[PDB]
């Protein structure tokens, strides 16, 4: 309910923008964030079939879109993205997951250990 | 319509083809955001054949609503990558054309048969940009990517 | 014609509508940027570009015809970026309106600055129109839709009726 | 279409409420310029209710023409008498929201039921800026126009 929230909201504002997406060359910095955001959520949004996600795995991607933390990502690049990172949570993190459930909602303690996660794993990544 | 309306599900492999297509010249008039096939699965063509597949259908898909608004727009308003998925997706549909043994007769040209391979290999280098130099003209109604290549200096005088 | 030509028409014409619109916010905000950099540069004055779609700026002064702007040589990389000292013209009126070593600098620049205000005066005028004219069209092509939407489905029943009423 | 067309020949008006203005926190999510009425006619409902309503209206049709200009050279370049029509606007705009007592219980604000006179009187005085000076979140989901200068006074 959390970051679905954000994300609706935020495809919206940018279902209002899309089009200005091929043919804007000189837009705002706040219509580029838009965009930028809109992309990459989107991305988030596709998903393999014959592999559905248990609901804090959808949290935890949705996550790493809506704290931006992929906004600086190439969009071609989302879908691997999410695998690996996805990959790693079930494997290392299955404690982080087990909180996210148990708790209802976000933590501070899951705020952290995500926002560390993510930063490091996203550095390796590109790296 | 009803009749065929009807028929696809009764269907593994459903290959539709488009006057609108076949206007233009491009033979076999297979319409590539339509067909469709129970088999296209990375699981059972590969994860090869699978993605050069989607991406031939994206680039395509992307140049089908760019064209309706760039034809009163002006192509020169258009992002250089954007421009560039232009050139490639007008190549790619002409390379998807071929000229067929049994049409000899409505082409004048030779009947080409291209294996798998050569198919995937040909299409993966499109998307990759190895041809963006090679005129549109060049990859339309040959079979395999060489003579697409040959074509092109022929074209050159 | 049909359902299928009026459905497609309408997705295209829905899209023009809404870049247009865009580019008439961008044009706007190049326009204001530019005309409060037109007034100490008009003092300044006494002692075309690339890109199209600013109706009749490029061909006003092709009329009167090294050309400066891209657009006269087809007819570079001008326009785009508010031009700077280091960087035949149309002077502006209103938003609506333009009419076409040191001290050649001078009126290099004097020009210069000039054209872009006219530019993008122009530019937002002819997008809003552009956009105004699309909406207008989305509109009436809205109404034939259903016209013929409901006669389709009107005259696909009276067949029906028919070949029942026969038997 | 046939449904509709023969519907609107019984209407005398029409709510439209509109999603767009919820998002806004407007509530009811009513649109102002959408909903019509057969009898806002100044021979029917009185040449003063005509007036007022009409000048609403027009505050909010013009307000929504200014803020494209806004977008582009921001608020503080509007002349002086458009600098009004956007606080005024915006102030119609929030006085016609309004607490409900069917909410009462999901929300902790008493509602209200507004009478004629002084919904006529709200906005009659807003219009002729009787309240220019308050602050603009003084109007917001509030009753009677007095209920407004309540609320002004209490934010410290």
């Amino acid at each position: 309910k959390q970051v679905a929230g954000t994300m609706k909201l935020e495809l919206a504002q940018y279902r209002e923008v899309a089009a200005f997406a091929q043919f804007g060359s000189d837009l705002d910095a706040a219509t580029q964030q838009l965009l930028s955001r809109g992309v990459r959520l989107t991305e988030l949004l596709k998903q393999g079939q014959y592999s559905p996600m248990a609901i804090e795995e959808q949290v935890a991607v949705i996550y790493a879109g809506v704290r931006g933390y992929l906004d600086k990502l190439e969009p071609s690049k989302i879908t691997k993205f999410e695998n690996a990172f996805l990959s790693h949570v079930i494997s290392q993190h299955q404690a982080l997951l087990s909180k996210i459930r148990t708790d209802g909602k976000i933590s501070e303690e899951s705020d952290a250990k995500l926002k560390e996660i993510v930063t490091n794993f996203l550095a390796g990544f590109e790296a | 319509d009803p009749a065929p309306a009807t028929t696809f599900a009764h269907l593994d492999a459903t290959t539709v083809l488009s006057r609108a297509i076949a206007e233009l010249g491009i033979y076999p008039a297979v319409d590539p955001l339509d067909s469709t096939s129970r088999i296209m699965d990375p699981n059972i063509v590969g994860s090869e054949h699978y993605d050069v597949a989607r991406g031939v259908q994206k680039i395509l898909q992307d140049y089908k609503s760019l064209q309706d608004i760039i034809a009163i727009l002006g192509m020169d308003e258009l992002s250089e990558e954007d421009k560039l998925t232009v050139s490639r997706a007008r190549k790619i549909q002409r390379f998807l054309s071929q000229p067929f043994q049994v049409a000899e007769v409505f082409t004048g040209h030779l009947g080409k048969l291209v294996p798998l391979k050569e198919t995937i290999k040909g299409f993966q280098q499109i998307l990759a940009g190895e041809y963006d130099h090679l005129p549109e003209q060049a990859f339309y109604m040959v079979g395999p990517i060489e003579e697409a290549v040959a074509k092109a200096d022929k074209l050159a005088e | 014609a049909t359902l299928k030509d009026i459905t497609r028409r309408l997705k295209s014409i829905k899209n023009i509508q809404k870049i247009t619109k865009s580019m008439k916010m961008v044009a706007a905000a190049k326009y204001a940027r530019a005309e409060r950099e037109l007034k100490p540069a008009r003092v300044y004055g006494v002692g075309s570009s690339d890109r199209g779609l600013c109706g009749a700026i490029h061909s006003s002064v092709a009329k009167q015809m090294i050309g400066v702007g891209d657009k006269i040589r087809s007819i570079k990389e001008v326009g785009r970026r508010p031009p700077t000292f280091g960087d035949i013209f149309n002077r502006f009126r209103s938003v609506i309106s333009y009419k076409t070593e040191y001290s050649l600098a001078n009126i290099i620049y004097y020009s210069l600055k000039e054209s872009t205000t006219s530019e993008q005066s122009a530019r937002m005028t002819a997008m809003d129109n552009a956009s105004k004219n699309a909406s207008e069209m989305i509109d009436k092509l809205t109404l034939t839709f259903n016209r013929t939407r409901q006669a389709v489905i009107t005259k696909e029943l009276i067949e029906i009726i028919s070949g029942a009423a026969a038997l």
